[PDB]
């Protein structure tokens, strides 16, 4: 449908997969990355209904679907689940046959090496993909944005990845990597609303929950004062509307969640925070290069949207920094989805063509390949 | 009178013959028509049909649109054709489909106006908005301005 | 020669043209199976012969 055998891209998450084509500026679809099933007998008969739900399919018939997610803290456990999330990219939304286009996919430079070789192994013998390559996320964020030289720091649904890299290099001894992410805070959201009186242990209630934590909740640039205030006052509530017609309203668990970025210990996570492990990332790189990535705070990945982050970032690293320089962060409306928009412009680079791997050496090397070949 | 084409050239006539075979009960013999649009009803049972009788007044309304009274043989054979489409059925849906899939050269799902005008235009034929309107909204029974592939079928449907 | 190796490559490609078909009425056949049920959904209920005893006698 395409005029040229441009790239696929899909940036598969531990939450949801966007997919689009090389070249372009956005997606032409997102997923949930979720296969879902029912947990129920059936009834009725001659009603269709699934063995199995795909995407958005699972998601939208979930009221009697336990939904698994083959994706989690960035890595893939479940590949049958992820052929058919791929398939159902590839051949029902985006409506291409990989088998004429190469396709990139993503994943943080610690991520078990287990992810990258079954997603080469899954695009190259399901698919039957001409050529394969896996790129980094802060690779990706860094095209997104603008920027060589930077701190990546990616907060999103599976971990945080933490990268420094300078001049397009990685600094690999200074990745301050952190088993903490906005999975973390949905279950925590879900626990500290049940103790409002709204319990939420059920998949259809996870979901809503991660809908509540999308809309309402927030991190601000002072926990302290804004719990002084939230926990007082009704003043700084916000209500929510349930599928069924329930309404909740969230006070200071609105925040209190989110901040444990801030105060992993709140979820019984021993961590110092993904801000002092940002500051760690920097300072942990040789001193002519600290100067550099203290300019280039690059935020990217899922979180980055939560009202006072930005700020709260630069905040919290700027007071760890030393005086007289000046400490930035990069925090543009592309945050978290400059995964998915650098892939598109990775895989359209010139330079790139020499690092996509073709369906012949694959032959040769089988899906270990991915280890010789892309990083 | 043109609908008589749908009438008898997707029928035949020995269908006509057996029209005549289940009809002669009315006639009982040497007779040129004495039939009435009461057992209308009875005459369409005895065709083998499950019908309402809503339908049957229908009928007696979807004819008598000369104010007659009684049935004329086109659109009678064509409500048949329209309800009994016990023809030489018209078409092949490979046929019906290729069909498709040239006027809608793109496969778009359906065949808009846009191929329909395009075809219609390229019969020769003189085609207004009440031609490519009529053909599509026969087709698109949705009524979506434009007709999808079953819709072309059955708008394609007992067709010469 | 060159026979050969076309014979041996044009086989393989149409086996593939073959398999590809197979593939287009395979989806047929299932996007078809779901339009069946999205069609059925609509022309089940009337495919049943009505109001036969209700009166005669």
């Amino acid at each position: 449908d395409e005029d040229e055998t441009t790239a696929l891209v899909c940036d598969n998450g531990s939450g949801l997969v966007k997919a689009g084509f090389a070249g372009d500026d956005a997606p032409r679809a997102v997923f949930p990355s979720i296969v879902g099933r029912p947990r129920h007998q059936g009834v009725m008969v001659g009603m269709g209904q699934k063995d199995s739900y795909v995407g958005d399919e699972a998601q939208s018939k979930r009221g009697i679907l336990t939904l698994k997610y083959p994706i989690e803290h960035g890595i893939i456990t479940n590949w049958d689940d992820m052929e058919k999330i791929w398939h159902h990219t590839f051949y029902n939304e985006l409506r291409v046959a990989p088998e004429e286009h190469p396709t990139l996919l993503t994943e943080a430079p610690l991520n078990p090496k287990a992810n990258r070789e079954k997603m080469t192994q899954i695009m190259f013998e399901t698919f039957n993909v001409p050529a394969m390559y896996v790129a980094i996320q802060a690779v990706l964020s860094l095209y997104a944005s603008g920027r060589t030289t930077g701190i990546v720091l990616d907060s999103g649904d599976g971990v945080t990845h933490n990268v420094p890299i300078y001049e397009g290099y990685a600094l690999p001894h200074a990745i301050m990597r952190l088993d903490l992410a906005g999975r973390d805070l949905t279950d925590y959201l879900m626990k500290i609303l049940t103790e409002r009186g709204y319990s939420f242990v059920t998949t259809a209630e996870r979901e809503i929950v991660r809908d509540i934590k999308e809309k309402l909740c927030y991190v601000a640039l002072d926990f302290e004062n804004e719990m002084a205030t939230a926990a007082s006052s009704s003043s700084l509530e916000k209500s929510y509307e349930l599928p069924d017609g329930q309404v909740i309203t969230i006070g200071n668990e609105r925040f209190r969640c989110p901040e444990t970025l801030f105060q992993p210990s709140f979820i019984g996570m021993e961590s110092a925070g993904i801000h002092e492990t940002t500051y760690n990332s920097i300072m942990k790189c040789d001193i002519d290069i600290r100067k550099d990535l203290y300019a280039n705070n690059v935020m990217s990945g899922g979180t980055t949207m939560y009202p006072g982050i930005a700020d709260r970032m630069q905040k919290e690293i700027t007071a760890l920094a030393p005086s007289t320089m000046k400490i930035k962060i990069i925090a543009p409306p592309e945050r978290k989805y400059s995964v998915w928009i650098g892939g598109s412009i990775l895989a359209s680079l010139s330079t790139f063509q020499q690092m996509w791997i073709t369906k012949q050496e694959y032959d040769e090397a089988g899906p270990s390949i991915v280890h010789r070949k892309c990083f | 009178d043109d609908i008589y084409k749908a009438a008898v050239e997707q029928l035949t006539e020995e269908q006509k013959n057996e029209f005549k075979a289940a009809f002669d009960i009315f006639v009982l013999g040497a007779e040129d028509g004495c039939i009435s649009t009461k057992e209308l009803g009875k005459v369409m049972r005895m065709l083998g049909q499950n019908p309402t009788p809503e339908e049957l007044q229908e009928m007696i309304d979807e004819v008598d649109e000369d104010g007659s009274g009684t049935v004329d043989f086109d659109e009678f054979l064509v409500m048949m054709v329209r309800c009994m489409k016990d023809d030489s059925k018209g078409k092949s849906e490979e046929e019906l489909s290729d069909l498709f899939r040239m006027f809608d050269k793109n496969a778009d799902g359906y065949i808009d106006l846009d191929e329909l005008k395009i075809m219609l235009q390229a019969t020769g034929e003189t085609i207004t908005e009440d031609d490519i309107e009529e053909l599509m909204k026969d087709g698109d029974k949705n009524n979506d301005g434009r007709i999808d592939y079953d819709e072309f079928l059955e708008f394609m449907k007992g067709v010469e | 020669r060159q026979l050969h190796a076309r014979v041996d490559k044009v086989d393989e490609e149409r086996y593939d043209i073959e398999a590809k078909v197979t593939k287009n009425i395979t989806e047929i056949a299932d996007l078809t199976q779901k339009i069946f049920d999205l069609r059925g959904k609509f022309k089940r209920p009337t495919l049943r012969r009505v109001r036969i005893s209700a009166d005669a006698m």
